[PDB]
Order: structure tokens, then sequence, then C-alpha cells
């Protein structure tokens, strides 16, 4: 029944903790463990002593983001065996994580991962919160993951990437990072949600009227629309209620397993009805990857609403969506839109620039214009790589220079599986 | 005099490592017992770790030089040799940034290795 | 990542080395006696990168030099263990101070180079600085880098180099020094601060009209520069944190890691600054080749990746539009094939005597105009073989001059085809 959670690098980290904190409020679970009130012990285990702790492991190699962890808000929350720390860190080099610091602590990773999994009977899987660019991130999740896949082999892997973006990067390099990682993160993960950082950005400069977002900003919008995703598995819907059930609806290429992610609404703290919000899923203003849908063919598409929502307004606001709009889909698919709703309310944090909103929205749908996505990464890529720029980085810490070829290639060969599905 | 190879200064070390590369172009093949740079190869294993990166270019030269004047008989005592002096020759020769420093050491190794009956 | 240990090698290496704790002692609140004074925990935050007390160590053959530091303001902090100084100078002469009496001290220099290292959570890499056309700066600075990267391979090391210029010495060995001392450093060295007295003299004559220019009024524009590239190192800070990350984002090439740094605005020793520069004048201060602290003109080549350092209290998004425009409205001078390669990162805290400030570090290929400059001195110098006696008589071969002239000149030629390649 359970799912277990990871957090690589200081996003992953520092992702985790507006998550954990989010689910904690949704959950009247304390700072401190307790509860003063099953379903939600998906994601949490339990104490003899009636207190509720995360099925979660928290991984930087280094210790300043963690170590603001286990000296805050939470700290009683997780166990300290669960925090894991490095010293040096991988300076934003994808070969460092993977290769030269990441073996040096791998193994402890996977030993306190097995102590969370022995206390799990029906263990599904594993959820995973990491950054492109940094080197940790990239190097040490791909490391890990496939680790996982021997370790774990017969069981899902469920990736949380965040995709960078200029106006908060903080490397060069993060291309190769974000491209060295997709590639040998491929194989080993059955599906994968990105965040554009570009689209989180602009949606707090418009409708959370923010001039210079901070990462608190960005996480605690990106925590409500992980919140959403994870919901049907934390307080047992009707839809998508294991990870199984994420591959079945919203992947039918083992490859091109890349959801868009698109949430409503985004009310600033400072009603809509059933039918606006759903309009708003096909805006592309409220995505978290900035591309076209209009460009692309859609292979699935999910609905998750969550609160004051009558099923047949989804009906009519379906209907509308199919009727007054031309949402493309390939022939070989269902045509029909797969939904669920969880009267909950959206909970969000007291003092949040966001609202509580009476309902809510995330469509998850696997549309063919996510490749634009791709296609900017792999063109900064090859701008570099062009010049061989920044690779001796790389191969001096351990890496083949032909593994980003292999890797180019792989990226190569995936924008076409995009075009060939369709046309 | 040749207790001047271990002197303070580092010139005038350097002048007994070319004194000493005559000595073993210029000697006699049989060989003086002042060629007494086989039973103390401490010696020798000391001047290659210099202090002095052109002294000690200087002392390898010199130990490769001796190194081929020993190929005349009898010198069964190539055992004791390579214990004492590949593990200075591959410690600090090897190891050099020193273009010749090192090509000399690769060289004095290679020596040792034929003196012994197998690698 | 967290401790740097700091070396100061050489007359010129000791006086903006503790013209450098001045400065940052002060921006951190440390008196002289080595206690906290300040009133800001954004300032005792990273203090355990430079301090412990500084983590320095002093280093030259010349012996009077321990006391100019010692009697100078900050000279009381430094450890007593951590000077280390010869009996004799090495006269301008590299080979002594990289073959020959150099090369005898820098053994107990080591020995307390690891007793600071050892005593460190997680060592960043070093710190030196010095002079190029001297003996000791140049010859044992180099000879001492050489030396600790082979004994501390898994770390940074990042120099304050200044190069000589016949404006602040008239010795014509220098050429021949910083040539082979370049040619060091090109191998030895992950970033190298290139300080050029050129260009200090320049400002200080040009922009400060200053008649005569000081050591002191050189020494000036150098500390305030120092503090302000090492102001992301030393406070709390997203971008360029550590050594080897910027490292990392600003050197593409190992051999191209050559930095041309600049800051604004110039002030002179003490004087008064009433008017506070606003965000766009202070970004144009880039371009601006008056505010090079490398004499060398970046409209002349191309920049391969920019640091932007802004310090004070101000508008990130107004920096965020400036630096984003004078990008774009300058397209054909930063390097298409490298994208997003330019950096920017604000601290909240200023410099002492400044409201605003911003600090531009480099890596420009226009610093092919530098060495350029330094090597036809020491062709001019080498083909008529003159002082050659000094460095040969010292165990040099004369060969070694060739092979660091080539080599410099292989380092120009590199500089020059980057700045004439193209995406398309
Ligand atoms: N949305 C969001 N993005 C983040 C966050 N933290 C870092 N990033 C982004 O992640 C990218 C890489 O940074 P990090 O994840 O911190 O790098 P790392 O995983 O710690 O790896 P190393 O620091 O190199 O060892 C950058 O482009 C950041 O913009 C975060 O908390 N939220
Ligand atoms: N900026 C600056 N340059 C200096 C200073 N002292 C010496 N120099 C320069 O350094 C070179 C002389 O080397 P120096 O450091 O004095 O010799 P060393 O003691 O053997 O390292 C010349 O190019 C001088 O112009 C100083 O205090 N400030
Ligand atoms: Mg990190
Ligand atoms: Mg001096």
């Amino acid at each position: 029944r359970e799912c277990i959670s990871i957090h690589v690098g200081q996003a992953g980290v520092q992702i985790g903790n507006a998550c954990w904190e989010l689910y904690c409020l949704e959950h009247g679970i304390q700072p401190d463990g307790q509860m003063p009130s099953d379903s939600f012990n998906t994601f949490f285990s339990e104490t003899g002593a009636g207190k509720h702790v995360p099925r979660a492991v928290f991984v930087d190699l280094e210790p300043t983001v963690i170590d603001e962890v286990r000296t805050g808000t939470y700290r009683q929350l997780f166990h300290p065996e669960q925090l894991i720390t490095g010293k040096e860190d991988a300076a934003n080099n994808y070969a460092r994580g993977h290769y030269t610091i990441g073996k040096e602590i791998i193994d402890l990773v996977l030993d306190r991962i097995r102590k969370l999994a022995d206390q799990c009977t029906g263990l599904q899987g594993f959820s995973v919160f990491h950054s492109f660019g940094g080197g940790t991130g990239s190097g040490f999740t791909s490391l890990l993951m496939e680790r996982l896949s021997v370790d774990y082999g017969k069981k899902s892997k469920l990736e949380f990437s965040i995709y960078p973006a200029p106006q908060v990067s903080t490397a060069v390099v993060e291309p190769y990072n974000s491209i060295l990682t997709t590639h040998t993160t491929l194989e080993h993960s059955d599906c994968a949600f990105m965040v554009d950082n570009e689209a989180i950005y602009d949606i707090c400069r418009r409708n959370l009227d923010i001039e210079r977002p901070t990462y608190t900003n960005l996480n605690r919008l990106i925590g409500q629309i992980v919140s959403s995703i994870t919901a049907s598995l934390r307080f047992d819907g009707a839809l998508n209620v294991d990870l199984t059930e994420f591959q079945t609806n919203l992947v039918p290429y083992p490859r091109a397993h890349f959801p868009l992610a698109t949430y409503a609404p985004v009310i600033s703290a400072e009603q809509l009805s059933v039918a606006e919000i759903t309009n708003a899923c096909f805006e592309p203003a409220n995505q978290m990857v900035k591309c076209d849908p209009r460009h692309g063919k859609y292979m699935a598409c999910c609905l998750l609403y969550r609160g004051d929502v009558v099923p047949k307004d989804v009906n009519a606001a379906i209907a509308t969506i199919k009727t007054k709009r031309t949402i493309q889909f390939v022939d070989w698919c269902p045509t029909g839109f797969k939904v669920g709703i969880n009267y909950e309310p959206p909970t969000v944090v007291p003092g949040g620039d966001l609202a509580k909103v009476q309902r809510a929205v995330c469509m998850l749908s696997n549309t063919t214009a996510i490749a634009e996505a791709w296609a900017r990464l792999d063109h900064k890529f090859d701008l570099m790589y062009a010049k061989r720029a920044f690779v001796h980085w790389y191969v001096g810490e351990g890496m083949e220079e032909g593994e980003f070829s292999e890797a180019r290639e792989d990226m190569a060969a995936l924008e076409k599986d995009y075009e060939e599905v369709g046309v | 005099l040749e207790q001047r190879a271990s002197h303070k200064v580092w010139k005038a070390r350097l002048n007994a490592y070319q004194e000493l590369n005559n000595l073993f172009t210029k000697s006699s093949v049989i060989p003086n017992d002042v060629a007494n740079y086989w039973l103390d190869p401490e010696l020798f294993a000391s001047y290659i770790v210099d202090s002095n990166v052109v002294a000690q270019e200087n002392a390898i030269i010199a130990l490769h030089t001796l190194l081929e004047y020993i190929s005349q008989v009898p010198n069964v005592s190539t055992s004791k040799l390579r214990l004492q002096w590949i593990p200075p020759l591959v410690e600090k020769g090897l190891s050099s940034s020193r273009a010749a420093t090192k090509a000399k050491a690769t060289d004095c190794i290679m020596l040792l290795t034929q003196s012994d009956t197998s690698i | 990542m967290r401790e740097i240990v700091h070396i100061q090698a050489g007359q010129c290496g000791n006086q903006i080395g503790a013209k450098f704790w001045e400065v940052i002692s002060d921006e951190h609140g440390i008196d002289p006696t080595g206690s906290y004074h300040g009133d800001s925990d954004l300032q005792l935050e990273r203090i355990n990168v430079y301090y412990n007390v500084p983590r320095a160590i002093l280093v030259d053959l010349e012996p009077g030099t321990m006391d100019s530091v010692r009697s100078g303001p900050f000279g009381q902090i430094f450890r007593p263990d951590n000077f280390v100084f010869g009996q004799s100078g090495a006269g301008n002469n590299w080979a002594k101070g990289h073959y020959t009496e150099g090369a005898e001290l820098v053994d107990s220099v080591l020995d307390v180079v690891r007793k600071e290292s050892e005593s460190c959570d997680c060592l960043q890499g070093f710190q030196l600085t010095h002079s190029l056309g001297g003996g000791t700066g140049s010859g044992m600075g180099t000879l001492l880098i050489s030396k600790i990267r082979e004994e501390y391979p898994d770390r940074i090391m990042n120099t304050f180099s200044v190069v000589p210029s016949p404006k602040v010495s008239d010795t014509v060995v220098e050429p021949y020094n910083a040539t082979l001392s370049v040619h060091q450093l090109v191998e030895n060295t992950d970033e190298t601060y290139c300080i050029d007295n050129e260009a200090l003299y320049d400002i200080c004559f040009r922009t400060l009209k200053l008649t005569t220019p000081t050591y002191g009024d050189l020494n000036h524009l150098v500390s305030a520069t120092m503090s302000g590239v090492t102001t992301c190192l030393r406070f709390p800070g997203q971008l360029n944190a550590d050594l080897r990350k910027l490292a990392v984002n600003m050197v593409p090439f190992p051999r191209l890691h050559f930095f041309m740094p600049g800051f604004a605005p110039l002030t002179s020793r003490g004087s008064q600054q009433y008017r506070a520069l606003t965000v766009p004048e202070l970004t144009q201060q880039m371009f601006d080749a008056k505010n090079m602290m490398a004499a060398c003109d970046p409209r002349h080549g191309r920049y391969l990746t920019v640091a932007a350092v802004f310090r004070g209290r101000m508008s990130m998004k107004e920096v965020d539009e400036q630096m984003l425009n004078v990008q774009n409205k300058n397209s054909s001078y930063f390097v298409e094939w490298i994208p997003n390669n330019v950096k920017t990162a604000v601290c909240d805290i200023p410099p002492r005597g400044l409201k605003m400030s911003a600090t531009f570090i480099g890596n420009s290929t226009a610093i092919q105009e530098l060495f350029k400059r330094i090597s036809e001195q020491f062709t001019a110098m080498f083909r008529r073989k003159a002082f050659l006696h000094w460095y040969t008589g010292e165990g040099m071969d004369e060969m070694e001059f060739t092979e660091a002239e080539s080599n410099m000149n292989d380092l120009v030629s590199e500089y020059q085809q980057y700045q004439d390649a193209t995406a398309d």
C-alpha cells in the first residue's frame, strides 16, 4: 500500500519541505508529528507513541540545506537517519553526482532506503524529487535510479524533475546535466512530471503578483501542484489510486512518459466556477512546462478535481471544451477524458500568498507539444558541445566523453519518437 | 671529494652526480672498489630523491649509466637493487612533472627489469 | 566545501594580501585583536571560510617583510606559526625563487599549509596572492602552487596574480619572470584573477587624477576588488557560492582560466562619495574599460563567461533588467555558443565607504592583449639574451625560456581562436 519519497539535491530537499509541510496541513498532522485525528498511511508510518513519520529519504552531497531541515519547524517530524548528507557537493557537475562523489555515498543511501522499505509490507514504488541542472540532482539521482531498478526492480518509480530556467539558473552547464540524467534515467523511470521553473516564475509574477519571486514562492506553488497529483494516493480517490495507474492512464509508450501538468486556479491572497477553472486547464499560461499543446497531439488526459465540485458541472465543462475547442487526439487513443474528484478543499499555508480556493483542478495530459521543452535543452546543449565547452570538467571526474554523444543521440531519438506519434 | 654528493649546497651535489656518470662510462669492465654503488644501494636510492629537481635529474642519469655499466660480469646482486631502487624511481621519478626526469626513470626501470630473471 | 586556506608570498603578496585582510576583517566585523564587534548575522554566517583569526600563511624570502606586516594595522591577528620567511631575498630572479633559494624554504611552508588544512571540516581550495615580475612571489609561488597541486589534487587553486608594467618598475627582467610564471599558472591553477599594474596606474593617474600613484594607491584598488569577487564566497548566496562552482561556470576550457576583473565605482583613498550611483550607472561600468583591473579592452574581444556581483540594497528587479539589457544591446560581444553565460548575484551588505557597488569578473578573450604585451617585452629581451646568466646559473636551462615563450603564444592563439569562433 505504501509509497516512499526521495529528495535529491537542494531542489528535491527544499521542494520536499514544501510538500511535507503541505501534506501535514492536509492531513492535520502536527510539526511534532502528532495528530488529534487508512488512506493517508500510504505516505506516513506510525510510531507506538501515536506519532506519524513520513516515508521519506532526504539526500544532498552537502549539509547546508538538509541542516536547515533538522533545525527547523519540522525537525521533529523526520527520524535523523532519514536525513543524509555528504560534505563535498557535486559542483553543478553530473559526473561528480554520478561517478566521483555519488559512489562514495550511494551505498549509505540505498541502505537507509532499505530500512524504510523493511517497515513496509506491500511497497508500491518510489517518488523521486530532484533538479535537472544541479550536479547532485542530475548525477546522483540517475545513479540512484539505476540501483533502485536492481534492488527493487519489480516496482514503480516516479520522477518530479525541476526543468531549468535562466531566471533562477545557478549554472551554465545545466543543459548538459539535464540531458545527461534524462538519458540515463530514461529506462529506469516509469513516469516523470517536469516542472519548468520559468512557468512557475511567470505564474508567480502574474497571478500571485510578485516582482522578483524567491524559491519559497516557487516551491509553495509547486508543492500545491504536486499535492494535486499525489492527492489520489493519499485520500483513496477513484482515479490514480496506485502508482501503476499513472502509467496505465498516462503512459502509452515506455519512453514517452513525460506528462504536462496544468493547474487552476492560482488566486492571490489580496470564487470561480467549475467551468471557468476547466477552461484554464487548456490555457498555456497556467501550465507547468512552457509549450503549446495546440501544436501537438494528446496521448491521454486526466482531470483531478478537488473541492466543492458537482459531477454534472464537470461533464458540462468537459462537453464545452470537447465541442467548443479543438483538442486534437491521436487516432489510437481512447478519445475520452478520464476524471476523478476529491471533495476536500485545497489547503494552503497559513501566511501563504496563495489564497484558499473553493475548488481546484490539476489536468495531467501527455501531449506531444512537450517535445518543445526537450528541443530547447537539446539546442542549448548542441551550442556548447559543438565547441566541447565545459566538457573537461565532466571528463575529468570519471566520465567518458562518448557518454555526451550517446546521451544526445538518445535525446535526438526521443525527439523523433514524439514526432512519429504526432503525424 | 666524492662525499660532496651529500653536501648541503645543491650545485656541489650536481657535480658529484656528473662526476659519477663519468665514472660509469670511463671506469673498468672486468671494476674499482671505488665502484661501490652496489653493496650500499641506499646511496643512490638517496640520490634519486635529491630534493632539487635539476640535481635529481642528474642523479638519475648517473644511476642510468651506472645501471648499464653493470651489464658486465659478475653482478648477480640485482635482486637487492630492484628492491632498493625502483620504489624511489617509481614514487618520485615517474611521478615527476619534468620531461627528462621521467623519461630516464622509466629507462632505469627497464634496465632493472632486464637485470631480473623475469618481470 | 567550506574553508579556504589563504597564502601570500613575496613583497606584493603580503602587501595586497594584508590589505585584503584589512578590508574583509572590517566587513565581517573583526577587530585587530580578533574579536567580533559586528551587529549582523549575515557577517558571521560564513566567517568560517576565511577565519577560525585568519587562515592565512605569510611567506617571503625577504625577512624584512615579516615586520612590515606585523607593524601594519591588522598585523597582530595573524598566527605567529604561519609566518615562514627566509634569510636572504630572491632579487627579481625567478630561478632563485623556483629552483634554488625559494625551493629550500618551500617545505617549511607546506608544513604550515598542511597544519591549517588538517583542521578543516571540508576544504574548498587555496588562495595565493603574489606578483609575477618578482623572484619570490612568482618563482616560489608557482613552485608552491605545483607542490600543493600534487599534495592536494582534490582541491581548487585560485590566485590573485599581479602583472608587471614598466609604469611601476623599470626592472627589465620582469618580462622573463612573468612569462615563466604564466607558463606555470596555465597548467597549475583552476582560476587566476589578472591584476595589471599597467591598468592600476592608468586608473589612479587618469580616472582618480593622482599625479604620482604609490603602491598604497594601487593596493587600494586591489583590496577593494578582492573583497568584491569574494563576496559570494563570504556571505550567504545562491549563485557562484563555492570556488569549484564558480570555476565550473567561469572556465569552459582548462587553459583559458584568466579572468579580467573590474569593479565600480572607482574611489580614491578615503575620499568622500556623497552621490551614490544608480543601478543603470553601475551596470554601465562593465564594458567601461576604465574600470578593468587588467589593461585590456573588452570591446576588442568577446566574453566567454561573466560573473556580476552587486553589493548593497537595491532593486533585484532593476539589476536583472539592466543586465538582461546590456547583454542583448551588445549581443555581438558575448559569445553565442555559450547560452546564459552571464550570471548576476546580489549581496545586501555593501562594501566599506559605499552605498552601492558592483564587481565584474569576466573571462574575456581580449585578455590576449595582456599576454601579447608580456610576450613582446619577453622576446625583445630574450632575442638579445640579456640577463640570462642569472637564470641559467641557478640551474635553469635556456630551453625553458623558449618553451614558456611558445606556451604563452599558444595561450594567446587559443584566445584568438575562440574569439573568431562562430555558432552558425
Ligand atoms: N523550483 C525550484 N528550483 C530549484 C530549487 N532549488 C534549486 N532549484 C533549481 O535547481 C537547479 C540546480 O540547483 P540544485 O538542485 O540546488 O543543485 P544540486 O541538486 O544541489 O546539485 P549540486 O549543488 O551541484 O551539488 C537550479 O537551476 C535551480 O534553479 C527549489 O527549491 N525550487
Ligand atoms: N600592485 C602592487 N604591485 C607591487 C607591489 N609591490 C611590488 N609590486 C610589483 O611586483 C613586481 C615586483 O615583485 P615583488 O613582489 O616586489 O618581488 P618578490 O618579493 O620577490 O615577490 C613589480 O612588477 C612591482 O610593480 C605592491 O605593493 N602592489
Ligand atoms: Mg546543492
Ligand atoms: Mg621582497
